[PDB]
């Protein structure tokens, strides 16, 4: 009923930087609370009554604000602070959308591996070709499949990991699925990767017979 | 301690009842809250119950749908949801209201709503290909394909191998069946001397398979 809007929704920050995330209350509200959630845990009490940090919340976090705008500022960003931060209010019991905070680190270009279908998958009539972009930063990577050096659309899916804990890199897999019939009509299967840390796009290929 | 219930699978139209059991504190003095979390969305408040009196506060959005009871002598708050549609697939938390903050929270109960049927996974070796020789680092993996429901548990060498393992989030294919990959990075040299086995266990099917991934 009171609608809370958080900005930014994603934010990357280097350790030692100072971050500030907003949570704006559409109708003036007395107290704001803030929960933190890391992947695969429940929300934890972080700030309450606009600025009292709970017990465990390190000195660097800091609530502030009045009426319609509250803020959570971290003074010296640490690597352990990367998580999603939700603000909360007690009259409508509403929550805001979250501000995910990731740690910035240096551009690191993906190593690309490519894997052909196992024989076992082929006997069961389907063929999945996997392309793996291993340990990279930023998360933005573009992976295009080409079969007999012609581009493919609509039959691949990718999954990305969440930022590694001691390293800060992502990994992405892209799978191309074909029927055994279709797999067998073509010869050159190639995975083309574009990414910031690459002066030219890497292509990794195998030929169906060989 | 607030110990919530197990993963719950359900078909559209159906209903489900999930517990939240409390330990430690005095169950009747504290309102118990129920919050919904759906991937790609934030936390949504469903409602709360005061078990000392059973008065309840519901969000309007869930009024005809959720019902909150509390069997007081057993310290268990419950919640059934009715007419499950695809949009109730989500993680449901109960948390204790201490007064001005939710202080404890239970681990979550995942509900999956779908017409789809249980299917154990086919496991396929993603054999040490690329850089295997000329690289110094080789990558190997298992492709865990066409299973329903989540979750599957992949591990390498019965837990003896952790370093370098990247198990990726399951993706849901057009067929409404999931697939994932667990990939491990090893030094090219180890390929002649070690044997790499991945271990996949999907409990809702009682599927446990081990696969050697030889180059």
């Amino acid at each position: 009923q009171i609608v809370s809007t958080q900005s930014p929704a994603i934010m990357s920050a280097s350790p030692g930087e100072k971050v500030t995330m907003t949570c704006s209350a559409s109708s003036s509200r007395s107290y704001m609370q803030w929960y933190q959630q890391k992947p695969g845990t429940s929300p934890k009490r972080w700030i309450y009554d606009t600025s009292k940090l709970a017990s465990g919340v390190p000195a660097r976090f800091s609530g502030s604000g009045s009426g319609t705008s509250y803020s959570l500022t971290i003074s010296s960003m640490e690597a352990e602070d990367a998580a999603t931060y939700y603000c909360h209010q007690r009259s409508s019991y509403t929550f805001g959308g979250g501000t995910k905070l990731e740690i910035k680190r240096t551009v690191a270009a993906p190593s690309v591996f490519i894997f052909p279908p196992s024989d076992e998958q082929l006997k069961s009539g389907t063929a999945s070709v996997v392309c793996l972009l291993n340990n990279f930063y930023p998360r933005e990577a573009k992976v295009q499949w080409k079969v007999d050096n012609a581009l493919q659309s609509g039959n691949s899916q990718e999954s990305v990991t969440e930022q590694d804990s001691k390293d800060s890199t992502y990994s992405l897999s892209s799978t191309l699925t074909l029927s055994k019939a279709d797999y067998e009509k073509h010869k050159v299967y190639a995975c083309e990767v574009t990414h910031q840390g690459l002066s030219s796009p890497v292509t990794k290929s195998f030929n169906r017979g060989e | 301690q607030l110990q919530q219930s197990g993963t719950v699978l359900a078909r559209p139209g159906a209903s489900v009842k999930m517990s939240c059991k409390a330990s430690g504190y005095s169950f009747t003095r504290y309102w118990m809250h129920w919050i919904k979390q759906r991937p790609g969305q934030g936390l949504e408040w469903i409602g709360a119950i005061y078990p000392g009196n059973s008065d309840t506060s519901y969000n309007q959005k869930f009024e005809g749908k959720a019902k909150l009871t509390a069997v007081t002598s057993a310290s268990t708050a419950y919640m059934e949801l009715s007419s499950l549609t695809h949009e109730d697939s989500a993680v449901y938390y109960c948390s204790r209201d201490y007064g001005y903050y939710f202080d404890f929270w239970g681990q979550g109960t995942t509900l999956t709503v779908s017409s789809a049927s249980t299917k154990g996974p086919s496991v396929f070796p993603l054999a040490p290909s690329s850089k295997s020789t000329s690289g110094g680092t080789a990558a190997l993996g298992c492709l865990v394909k066409d299973y329903f429901p989540e979750p599957v548990t992949v591990s390498w060498n019965s837990g003896a191998l952790t370093s370098g393992v990247h198990t990726f989030p399951a993706v849901l294919q057009s067929s409404g069946l999931y697939s994932l990959s667990s990939v491990v990075t090893v030094p090219s040299s180890s390929l002649g001397t070690q044997t790499y086995i991945c271990n996949v266990n999907h409990k809702p099917s009682n599927t446990k398979v081990d696969k050697r991934v030889e180059p």
